[PDB]
């Protein structure tokens, strides 16, 4: 509902799946960060009917 | 009379290094994985490097039981905890 109507695109970050690395002794662990997408949405469709 | 006549792993330097504490192939670091064994006869681990590839081998006269199933746990346990590959 976009009734507020203060905007034409409208988005959603997606978040994705982090990984799993093996621990080694004297071995820094391994610093995980993901570069993620979004999905939008546009307000497109103006429909009319007059007589 | 039950003698050892070989207990030799191979290995590359790499691994080693990993194993020895950073230090070369013919010195055996005090606080490496090969360091603090029995010593009957002198040194009880060797190394040598051939071409990329680390020999380590029991002395000649320190070759009990206790020397080589600890090299093999400590082998085992490196192997295990540093996610080296052990192929027999």
């Amino acid at each position: 509902d976009v009734t507020g109507k203060k905007g034409d695109r409208f988005h959603i970050p997606n978040i994705g799946r982090a990984s799993v690395f093996d621990k080694l002794p004297e071995t820094p662990v391994q610093l995980q960060a993901r570069q993620e997408s979004d999905f939008y949405v546009d307000i497109d469709k103006y429909k009319e009917s007059s007589f | 009379a039950i003698t050892c006549t070989a207990c030799t792993f191979t290995m590359t330097d790499a691994e080693f290094a990993i194993l020895n504490e950073g230090v070369a192939a013919p010195t055996i670091d005090p606080r490496g994985s090969f360091a603090g064994l029995q010593s009957l006869s002198g040194a009880p681990i060797t190394a040598s490097a051939s071409a990329g590839t680390t020999t380590v081998v029991v002395a000649a006269s320190n070759r009990n039981d206790a020397n080589i199933r600890t090299l093999a746990q400590r082998l085992r346990r490196a192997a295990q905890a540093n996610r080296i590959t052990f192929t027999a």
